[PDB]
């Protein structure tokens, strides 16, 4: 009935300095379907993608996020969201390695 | 093995506001939506036309559009007349496997309330009180009983034939993974953590673990394969281990695409 949501952040691509690529951030297993998800650049959005909203089995619920971002050893990155099972807004952190 | 599927979204904030997305999934690749907004469907790809002539798609798209309109205007009535509270959240999933195996189904609240058996709609078995008032309604009305034997009996095995034929390329495509390692956070005292990143890769299948030679290691964890906007995947595995037992350790990648030829990393210092 309420599923609170799973938060993962990785690249599509091998991280190089330098090197355009793209940031995913992908949520999934939760329930209900409405819900917030940013991805961030030193705190600041910056624009993404969304796929349509789809679902498994077990009736939870996931979407893939992901923006066109280019690392560098200096900025991070992050992924924000917000969903009513959530008293307070869940950063999940892209690690690098 | 390419199952298909249909999928529902509806939801209803309060009586003033409501939406209702659909999408489909031939294996894994997604040749239709239904946005709320769109009073069509989207052919996502070039062979999502299948063989169907456009005389069967027009009529296919009316059924589906009557439906989605009707649809809506059920529940809000079903909510006034059995008082059930907002918000709600309905979802339901059709599709066939070709053996020929058809299912409706439908969730409530996020958990399987009702479904479609024979000519008739069943209540799970542990569905609330007042969805037995909602079969009763709807074992009814005996035009739309026949409209969905149809469609999961007629519709569903034609099209899902035909789409398979016309995407059967796209559909058993082979796409090389790339690999990196790194290391991550340190999990304790000593304690090293051996990352082994996957991406790109397709179909889904794929066996991903770390080594000593040939001896296979275990205390490897697996991560959830996750999707890429591309409709490739992504898979991270881990190891922890030892700063003394660093020693030779390699991360070995198995995927239909490589046939025999594994991708082989290893770690250095
Ligand atoms: C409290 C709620 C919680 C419970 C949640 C679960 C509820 C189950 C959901 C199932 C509800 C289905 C309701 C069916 C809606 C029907 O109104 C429509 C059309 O009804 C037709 O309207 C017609 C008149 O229309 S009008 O001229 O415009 O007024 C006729 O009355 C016709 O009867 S007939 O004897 O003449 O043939 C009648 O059936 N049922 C359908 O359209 C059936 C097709 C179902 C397609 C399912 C596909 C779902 C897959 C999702 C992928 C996008
Ligand atoms: C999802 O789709 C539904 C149905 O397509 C949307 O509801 C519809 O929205 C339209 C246009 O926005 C509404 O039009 C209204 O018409 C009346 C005329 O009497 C007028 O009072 C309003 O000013 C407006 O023009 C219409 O009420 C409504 N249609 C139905 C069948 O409910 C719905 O908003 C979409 N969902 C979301 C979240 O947008
Ligand atoms: C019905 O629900 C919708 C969606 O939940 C409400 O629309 C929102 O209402 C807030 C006010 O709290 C406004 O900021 C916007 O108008 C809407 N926001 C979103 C995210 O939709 C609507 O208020 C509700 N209608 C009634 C009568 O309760």
């Amino acid at each position: 009935i309420q599923r609170p949501p799973k938060i993962q952040v990785y690249s599509r691509h091998p991280p190089e300095d330098g090197k355009p690529n793209y940031l995913n951030c992908y949520v999934y297993g939760f329930h209900p379907p409405q819900i917030e998800i940013d991805l961030l650049k030193n705190g600041e959005k910056i624009k993404s993608e969304q796929s349509d909203l789809s679902f498994s089995k077990d009736w939870s619920f996931y979407l893939l996020s992901h923006a066109e971002f280019t690392p560098n050893s200096k900025d991070q990155y992050s992924c924000r969201v917000k969903h009513v099972t959530l008293e307070q807004p869940r950063i999940v952190k892209w690690d690098r390695d | 093995p390419f199952s298909f599927q249909g999928l529902q979204i509806s939801s209803f904030a309060n009586r003033s506001w409501t939406r209702t997305d659909g999408l489909a999934w031939l294996g894994e690749l997604q040749p239709y939506t239904w946005r709320n907004e769109s009073d069509t469907i989207r052919f996502l790809k070039p062979w999502s036309r299948g063989t169907f002539s456009d005389q069967q798609w027009e009529q296919l798209q009316h059924t589906l559009l009557v439906y989605r309109s009707s649809f809506t205007r059920d529940i809000w009535e079903f909510v006034e007349k059995l008082h059930v509270e907002y918000p709600l959240e309905i979802q339901i999933a059709t599709g066939c496997e070709l053996l020929s195996e058809s299912f409706l189904r439908a969730a409530f609240q996020g958990r399987d309330v009702l479904s479609f058996q024979g000519m008739s709609w069943v209540s799970a078995p542990d569905a609330p009180p007042f969805i037995q008032e909602v079969i009763k309604v709807l074992n009814q009305n005996q035009g739309t009983k026949e409209t969905v034997h149809w469609l999961l009996h007629d519709i569903w095995p034609e099209l899902v034939r035909g789409v398979l034929q016309t995407g059967k390329s796209e559909l058993e495509k082979q796409v090389k993974p790339e690999a990196w390692l790194s290391s991550g956070p340190s999990p304790g005292p000593g304690r090293l953590l051996l990352v082994c990143h996957v991406s790109g890769f397709y179909p889904k299948p794929v066996r991903v673990m770390w080594m000593r030679g040939e001896q296979e290691e275990p205390g490897t964890r697996q991560g959830d394969v996750m999707p890429n906007a591309d409709s490739t995947w992504y898979l991270r595995v881990t190891l922890d281990v030892a700063a003394g037992e660093v020693a030779g350790l390699s991360c070995q990648v198995k995927h239909s695409s490589l046939g025999d030829q594994d991708i082989i990393l290893y770690w250095h210092h």
